[PDB]
């Protein structure tokens, strides 16, 4: 495994999200994103917004289903995504 | 490994050691059985049966134990399925798939599939069971005794031959079979087979249509399986020979199918006897189908589609010993009222059950069943709501609720209806690229009345040419193609003929005048020359002598029908080639469907050989194969899936080649 | 009289389970749960089914009625619960029964006297065997075979006295520098134990040794990871003559080709190594990650059981 | 003035509040207040064919005001419903071109034309000025095609759950947004 | 644009816009002129009367509020407008 330093940036394949895993927020559209506003290891509350993503010049507020701990963020600020791309996960 | 001529080959050397001889014996055959080697041949089989001889178990053997044995040597190739499968998905993640736009494997939603269990729908008794018990005949008189409304299901044939390209594979169709079971417990008939689906199955999406059948059969064991059977060819693309019909109705009634609806393309009754007497002898059911065109209504659109033509034509398919009358309004011309008049009329004049057959094109089709119901309809032909509408059959779902405070009630189940909508709802969407440009009611049916398809076909054609924008010459050209015929009914082939004219007709510029003026040096297309030969039946009006003459250019038309011109397909010559490009041993159904479509199963085969079983496949991972990272599980017997994940694809090398990294049932391999 | 088995574990026990039970020409069933989606003993059986949709994968493995309704829906006339898991389970072995399941294993008493610590002496002190109060102890214990036939034997003992906390490191097979009579009164005890419940299948009888003397600790009852280390010098399977013993064969027979009790020997000696994912650097303690490359050994004396290590 | 159509006075069992009655009472009191026009908004489609012949039978006996009949045809059953109304003696009914029609939208006013034929009353329009209509809008709709509505078919389950327009796609919508797409059935059973 | 799927300005299939001269118009004398010759009260007077079934439609209105988002603009609507006029003189209303 050779981490590659900044020469992609967005070209980074993400995971597919389980579809029937209730923890997993997976992409409903493709896009861009915005803003990260949760870290991994933080609790929030049902509702919280966790993510900004953009898709056709529209930007879209992700948030959390529930209450619980995120446990891993997939994306970063500026990074490309597609339809049922994981980006989210939370107990 | 690289396995090179110049030294004693050696790949591995096994050694087994236990407290008795029997026990070291038995652990040698399971190594042996537990290793594969795949790309060359071994020694392995060989050294299987060496250990599992019993000459060998109990000691005592000499020097000449392998000269005198002779079942130590066997023919077993030992079939790597696994690898073709691998290969398969390997080749359409590449380079893509036929009429699918190549991009990425689409995200699809979760399709949750409804089950019902084995030994419940073993104790179910419908109309199967009915059949068994009573016979043709009495199940006939049995539909003539319901009040109810009974219904046939088309969502796994003509629902999708409308909507989808006959797209639909056996794989979506056997998942829901065991729901499909249970919801349709107290229908008529389920039709799964004929049309276009034959063909297509073989040819498109390299399966046996005949699996499909055997494994729907299984599957579900309650309800009468009906197929649509054209009276000239049955399933195939030409004309054939009497005993091919014969035999082809033989196959598909063992096979399972249970209701024939025998319809002929002109209402020919001449060319309906070899069907129905092949149906007759199968102890199956024969529907004698009056095609529907022109318009009840108006009394100055023919002279000759009247009310009384369709009863003298009832009253003579009743006199030829069909079972049941159905009704196939192919072009959804059978406006609410005259749908009310015409089966009201036939109630009276036969004393057959009548099976009406429309489709929702014109958005006038839930009416005319419920007009239809009025005038005493025995059984109507329905699609699951989310494969219903336009060019498909009208909704059962809409029409279960339709009739609330009527009179009639629709025999079926809602909740089960809704719940096989929504599952197909999601499958549908596996088959994007294959559908319909049509995406709302079209009402112009009722002047040029292009059935099923057709009138999307033929624009893509319009326009394949170079008529795209005068497509409205074409919609009027083909009205008056209709008229210089005679006025025929139009479904395939006919239907092709007249549209074949109209094209060629608005392209060379020709008038209805101008095509005998200048037709003896015109050279008509393929289609209409052979129609005016005869090659697909009698029309009701005939041929015009002139016309006939301009198109023909000398050549002879047959006054018989085409079937008695032609030589018996000697079946054994069949067999004895197929057997010769084989393995070996063939099957009946392997012999009738060469002579079907000998090209089209050639090829098949061709797959078979290369790719193994492609029907086992899920739809998505057969139109688009794999992503990377994605894990794919294929279905074969119970606890019996082969696991695939894709890790990457190489870059090209100095071939073109790309190396596949695989992982299939934990092994990792190389495509 | 066995058609087809299910094993009610996984790793490297599950697929021992297979190869003995393809040996004895029985078809082969495993379960997996939602993380062993991928362990190897879900593709060196027959059939694989997944057990708990919904259930946790590591409470799937221990879902009484679930793995029950695997084996009914699958014509398994025998299951074989491997180790550490529903191998000590009572209700487990009732619910087989009750379902026409064969379990290979003790009979419904032998884990119910056994699994209680005190009941687990209770037996012992009806057998004469000592316990009350130690210091430089040795631990052995003897693995002890009985059929449904009445001939119950011995295996040896096995010298587990290499170890940490709760937890065994090392076992050697034969015990080394214990005089040839006092491993001898310590498998005759083992045996005095065994042959008084009338006990049925595979079992181990645990003795701490200080001087010379033996003392009863606990029991067993069913086949052990450091099982193999004495099959190899005993000649002996063990896990072959469990499922042996459920198709009511004699010991002495046929089909076990078991040796007379004087006719069992030890044959040179044997050493087991168990490899976990655990380090001294995080003392002794699990890790996550592919792993990207797996180098195995093989060749003669050499054993290998394998079961959750390879590819990545 | 216009009623909402809600409940289905087919059925005595679905409500004890929306009877045939209950709407008898509206009309009589919306003509007191001096509409010009009675008008039935079916915002979700759920005028069955024979609650429409029954409904405007009635109305037409309680009031004499002409009826405005709106429906959509998200059941499939829109035309039937329009036939029937037009057999009770409907006087003006909302249509659409048949391009622009169907499902969601209004019934298709091409096809309802030729449903016509044979039955004693008929529609005041011009066909051959429609089938234009709708080729054009055919067109124009090419240029709308990131607008499309989720739904292709028709929704019989709109008779339970009794979501108006296109809400039972856009609460869908907003389902999978908060995590629930995997159980809109407990959605459109709550909504009941 | 935004929620427009970014692909180039497409070909699409020419609409010849179908046109009715402005001066046949001014001699139609539909429901807008009935309302003006005898006010509210007497086209509902005329609508009872009348034995065929009259239609409004919903194309510029509902149609498309129902099926493209409300998102259909006056140049489309106002490019038939002509037609429309001529196709529907003898409707009820324009929703
Ligand atoms: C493209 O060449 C990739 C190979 C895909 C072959 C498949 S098999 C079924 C479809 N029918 C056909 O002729 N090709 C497709
Ligand atoms: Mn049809
Ligand atoms: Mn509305």
């Amino acid at each position: 495994y050779i981490k590659d330093e900044n020469v992609h940036t967005n070209a980074n394949v993400k995971p597919k999200a389980d579809k029937s895993n209730p923890s997993h927020i997976g992409a409903q559209m493709p896009g861009s994103v915005t803003e990260v506003k949760v870290s991994v290891g933080e609790t929030v509350k049902a509702n919280q917004p966790l993510l900004i993503t953009e898709a056709m010049k529209m930007e879209t507020t992700i948030q959390a289903p529930f209450d619980g701990v995120i446990k891993q963020v997939t994306v970063n600020n500026g990074d490309t995504i597609a339809t049922g791309d994981l980006l989210i996960e939370i107990e | 490994a690289e396995i090179s001529p110049y030294y004693d080959s050696l790949l591995v050397k096994l050694s087994t050691h236990a407290i008795s001889f029997k026990q070291a014996e038995e652990k040698m055959v399971r190594s042996l059985r537990e290793m594969r080697i795949r790309g060359v041949k071994t020694n392995i089989p060989f050294l299987i049966n060496v250990m599992k001889n019993k000459k060998f178990t109990s000691g005592d053997y000499t020097t000449k134990f392998i000269e005198e044995t002779p079942e130590l040597f066997d023919i077993q190739p030992s079939l790597d399925r696994g690898t073709k499968t691998l290969e398969y998905i390997g080749n359409v993640t590449i380079n893509g798939f036929p009429n699918v736009e190549k991009r990425p494997k689409p995200d699809y939603e979760l399709a949750s599939i409804p089950t019902v269990s084995s030994s419940k729908i073993a104790s179910f008794s419908g109309t199967k069971q009915l059949l068994d018990e009573v016979g043709p005949k009495g199940v006939a008189e049995w539909v003539k005794k319901q009040d109810d409304v009974l219904l046939t299901d088309t969502t796994f044939r003509d629902a999708h031959q409308s909507l989808l390209a006959t797209r639909v594979r056996t794989k979506d169709m056997i998942n829901i079979a065991s729901k499909t079971a249970d919801v349709f417990k107290d229908g008529f008939s389920l039709e799964m087979w004929g049309g276009t689906t034959f063909d297509v199955a073989y040819n498109f999406l390299k399966e046996n249509p005949w699996e499909r059948l055997e494994r729907l059969r299984k599957a579900i064991p309650n309800v009468l399986f009906q197929m649509l059977l054209r009276a000239s060819n049955a399933v195939g693309y030409k004309n054939y020979p009497d005993n091919v019909i014969h035999k082809f109705v033989q196959e598909s009634a063992k096979a399972g199918i249970d209701v024939f609806r025998i319809f002929d393309s002109l209402n020919w009754v001449d060319q309906m006897k070899v069907a129905n007497e092949a149906v007759q002898e199968a102890g199956k059911i024969s529907e004698g189908t009056i095609c529907y065109t022109g318009d009840i209504l108006n009394p100055e659109r023919s002279n000759i589609y009247t009310l009384e033509y369709y009863v003298k034509l009832a009253k003579e398919l009743e006199r030829e010993g069909f079972h049941i009358l159905a009704i196939k309004d192919m072009a959804g011309l059978l406006k609410p009222k005259a749908a009310y008049e015409l089966i009201g009329e036939l109630k009276s004049a036969v004393d057959l059950p009548i099976h009406l057959h429309t489709h929702d094109t014109s958005g006038n089709g839930l009416l005319t069943y419920k007009q239809a119901i009025d005038a005493g309809v025995d059984i109507i032909d329905t699609a699951v709501a989310s494969m219903s509408g336009l060019t498909s059959q009208p909704s059962a779902n809409s029409l279960y609720y339709a009739l609330n405070g009527f009179p009639r009630h629709l025999r079926t189940d809602i909740e089960g209806m809704e719940s096989l909508s929504h599952y197909w709802s999601t499958v549908r969407t596996y088959y994007s690229d294959f559908e319909s440009d049509i995406k709302s009611p079209n009402t112009e049916i009722y002047q040029h009345e292009m059935p099923g398809g057709q009138y999307s076909n033929l624009s893509q054609q319009a326009k394949s040419l170079g008529l795209g924008e005068r497509f409205d010459e074409v919609k009027d050209m083909y009205r008056r193609v209709n008229f210089l015929f005679g006025d025929i009914v139009k479904v395939t082939p006919s239907s092709k003929v007249v549209g074949d004219m109209a094209l060629y007709m608005v392209q060379n510029d020709l008038d209805e005048q101008s095509v005998i003026t200048d037709g003896y040096k015109l050279d008509f297309p393929e289609s209409v020359v052979s129609f005016f030969k005869g090659e697909i039946g009698q029309p009701v009006n005939g041929f015009n002598k002139d016309l006939q003459a301009v198109i023909l250019k000398g050549q002879e038309a047959l006054t018989a029908r085409p079937g008695e011109y032609l030589e018996p397909v000697d079946f054994e010559k069949v067999r004895e080639l197929l057997e010769e490009e084989q393995q070996g041993p063939v099957t009946e159904q392997d012999i009738i469907s060469y002579v079907l479509y000998p090209k089209v199963y050639e090829q098949y085969i061709q797959t078979r050989n290369q790719y193994g079983n492609l029907s086992l496949l899920d739809t998505p991972t057969f139109f688009f194969g794999m992503r990377n990272g994605e894990t794919v599980e294929i279905e074969i017997d119970k606890g019996k899936r082969l696991i695939i994940k894709l890790e990457t694809i190489s870059e090209p090398d100095e071939n073109g080649n790309r190396t596949i990294y695989y992982a299939m049932n934990g092994q990792a391999r190389r495509i | 009289q066995i058609k087809k088995l299910l094993v009610a574990n996984r790793g490297e026990i599950a697929i021992r389970i297979f190869r003995a039970a393809a040996e004895l020409d029985i078809s082969t069933v495993a379960i997996y749960s939602n993380e062993d989606k991928s362990s190897l003993h879900r593709y060196k059986a027959d059939e694989s089914y997944l057990v708990g949709s919904d259930l946790g994968p590591a409470e799937s493995y221990l879902n009484i009625e679930r793995i029950i309704d695997v084996a009914k829906q699958a014509n398994v006339d025998a299951i074989h619960p491997g180790y550490g898991f529903l191998s000590e389970n009572e209700q487990f072995a009732r619910r087989c029964a009750e379902e026409g399941i064969k379990f290979i294993g003790p009979h419904l008493e032998h884990l119910d006297m056994f699994g209680d610590k005190v009941k687990a002496r209770t037996t012992a002190i009806k057998a004469d065997l000592p316990v009350i109060p130690i210091d430089n102890p040795k631990h052995i214990e003897v693995q002890v075979i009985g059929d449904e036939h009445g001939n119950i034997v011995h295996l040896f003992e096995r010298d587990c006295s290499v170890q940490r906390r709760h937890q065994k490191v090392v076992e050697v097979a034969p015990s080394v520098g214990l005089s040839p009579t006092l491993r001898q009164r310590i498998c005759d005890a083992a045996i005095q134990l065994m042959e008084n419940i009338k006990y049925v299948n595979a079992g181990t009888v645990e003795f701490l040794v200080s001087g010379d003397e033996f003392f009863f600790i606990e029991v067993n009852p069913r086949v052990q990871v450091e099982h193999t280390i004495t099959e190899m010098v005993t000649g002996i399977d063990i896990v072959k003559t469990q499922i042996l013993v459920a198709a009511g064969a004699d010991l002495f027979g046929e089909e076990i080709n078991m040796p007379q009790q004087k006719d069992i020997t030890t044959l040179g000696y044997a050493i087991q190594c168990r490899i976990t994912t655990e380090d001294p650097l995080n003392d002794f303690m699990p890790d996550t990650g592919t792993i990207i490359a797996y180098r195995s050994s093989g060749g003669f004396g050499v054993r290998l059981d394998a079961g959750d290590g390879f590819q990545g």
